[PDB]
């Protein structure tokens, strides 16, 4: 009953981390790649997906 | 009364450390766009541009060029920005079918003979050419994206300099590889000093960010370049002129909160 | 004449580095523990289909297999890879050449590039024109099979060739066996290492128990 | 086909820059029967 509180904790923090790797319809989940290969007015609308 | 928790401490970054390769040979474009015959539209050229330093600021300031349409790197940025492979397709079709050379479009350009990605990274460098084209010019034929395909479903093009949208215009298109890998076009950026164990704003091959980069032990194999965390957050770079391993991490950073007595 | 595959088609997928990290990935890899064929270099060089990537191995002692002969038609009507090993140099070339009704070695070019006891475990396959050879060789000490065991493979050359292929063949010494896999869209489990190589992988659709391993993105199924 | 909010270019870099939140109309017609003559007044930086 513990360890199962620790192991929940743990395991929605670890998919919470790796949704940062997920597109989201955008063309790069890094979000310094969109900013550095995109224009202010096209980047605009890849950042807010 | 209480502890009340505000802002989040950042240290900002001193200084920018930019790094590419050391390379100081300049790419060919004007052997691509200056050329004297180019190929029609079903034997389109595939020109691969590779270990050289490619100045965009010159295709981009020349007022020779119809029209300039970039699809998914706006062009203002290439300088800055570096790829791997730069392929120019080059070849001249009539001047009404500019328009269905898109990501998107479908045509008896784009369906037949030259088909794009919708995914397409790159610019389309369109331009006329009555002056050198324009005779009757026989010569250009039309007939998976980027299949070169070698009653007819054969028909050829007139061209004359009496016929707006049936004149032949020089239509290049630049396809860009932004695959992870050992680059090696890249634009006339001057690379900086590295500095380790200083929260710095590094520049790694177009891969913007800031950190602090330190040494590591992470013993990459020869072909890998980036080291990656959990997050897709580049953990580890490899250095493109001393081929070491630096580690990134985020410079120091934590929650701030305010312990404080009631203001009555 | 068949044999078995048993963990072989294990290549890193991408340039990338990553340590202690069980991730998934979705490419054209050898399905584990299916058909390699079983060939011949004793006392055999036929032409074989393409469909989706070729694994190859080949269990060497004397640097037999040589040269590979790639395309569609393989007789100067299409462009044609010819990967020549003579024992210094590695010589590659997409030319059109005029092959023979068996090319063998002795004991319109638009590329070119110059550089039992062994595997030489090598994948092909192309990606858009992207031709792509993944390899590994190993020091082994068995003469009838693929060694069971474990270990990955690396890149060494990208090809942007665009040939089409569905059809090739190999190049002997003559005076020494060698498998075709197929490579198939089969999502993995790669187990990076702290040293980022893989020593484990998973094939999420080889018997259930498997895709309980990639659903959990574990390898000890409680 | 340069003067809009959003668009890069020569005349839209150098010397006529519209704000990518622009909230107006952009009019154009041609000049052909009054302003083509050769007309050098008109340049550009």
């Amino acid at each position: 009953k513990l360890q199962d509180v620790v192991n929940q904790n743990a395991q929605a923090l670890n998919t919470l981390v790796k949704q940062l790797s997920s597109n989201f319809g955008a063309i790069s989940s890094v979000l310094n790649d969109i900013l550095s290969r995109l224009c202010p007015p096209e980047a605009e609308v890849q950042i807010d997906r | 009364k209480g502890i009340y928790q505000t802002s989040n401490f950042r240290v900002q970054p001193t200084e920018s450390i930019v790094r590419f390769p050391n390379i100081t040979n300049l790419c060919p474009f004007g052997e691509v766009f200056n050329a004297t015959r180019f190929a029609s539209v079903y034997a389109w050229n595939r020109k691969r541009i590779s270990n050289c330093v490619a100045d965009y600021s010159v295709l981009y300031n020349s007022a020779s060029f119809s029209t300039f349409k970039c699809y998914g790197v706006c062009p203002t940025k290439l300088n800055d920005l570096c790829f791997t492979n730069v392929y120019a397709d080059s070849f001249v079709i009539r001047g009404d079918e500019v328009r269905q050379i898109a990501p998107g479009q479908t045509g008896k350009i784009a369906d037949y003979n030259y088909k794009l990605p919708d995914d397409f990274t790159g610019c389309v460098i369109a331009w006329n050419s009555n002056n050198l084209d324009s005779k009757g010019n026989y010569n250009y034929l039309y007939r998976k994206p980027f299949e070169r395909d070698i009653y007819f479903p054969l028909q050829s093009y007139g061209f004359q300099p009496t016929n707006v949208g049936y004149q032949p215009y020089r239509v290049v298109v630049l396809s860009f590889e932004l695959l992870h890998a050992p680059a090696t076009v890249c634009g006339p950026k001057k690379s900086t000093n590295l500095v380790k164990n200083k929260c710095v704003n590094f520049n790694f091959n177009g891969l913007t960010g800031t950190g602090v980069l330190t040494e590591s032990n992470k013993k990459f194999l020869p072909f890998q370049q980036f080291g990656r965390d959990i997050a897709d957050t580049t953990d580890a770079v490899r250095d493109p002129q001393t081929l070491e391993i630096l580690d990134i991490t985020p410079c120091s950073f934590g929650g701030v909160s305010v312990i404080t007595p009631g203001t009555n | 004449a068949y044999t078995n595959s048993f963990t072989r088609g294990v290549y890193y997928p991408d340039k990338v580095f990553r340590s202690s990290v069980l991730h998934s990935t979705q490419d054209l890899f050898l399905p584990f523990f299916s058909n390699v064929t079983w060939f011949h270099a004793i006392h055999d060089n036929p032409v074989l289909p393409f469909n989706d990537g070729v694994y190859f191995a080949s269990t060497e002692k004397s640097n037999i297999i040589r040269g590979w002969i790639f395309g569609t038609t393989l007789d100067s009507k299409t462009q044609s890879l010819l990967i020549v090993n003579n024992a210094t140099n590695v010589v590659i070339k997409v030319c059109e050449f005029q092959f023979c009704n068996d090319p063998f070695l002795g004991v319109n070019c638009t590329f070119e590039y110059v550089s039992f006891k062994n595997l030489r475990e090598f994948v092909f396959k192309n990606i858009d024109g992207y031709f792509k050879i993944y390899s590994k060789h190993t020091p082994i000490n068995l003469v009838r099979d693929l060694p069971q065991g474990f270990s990955a493979l690396e890149p060494l050359v990208d090809l942007p060739i665009g040939i089409n292929i569905t059809r090739f063949q190999t190049l002997l010494a003559l005076h020494a066996a060698y498998y075709v896999g197929y490579l198939q869209p089969r999502t993995f489990l790669l187990k990076y290492n702290e040293n980022g190589t893989i020593t484990d992988a998973v094939d999420c659709a080889l018997d259930p128990l498997s895709e309980t391993k990639c659903t959990l993105k574990s390898f000890t199924v409680e």
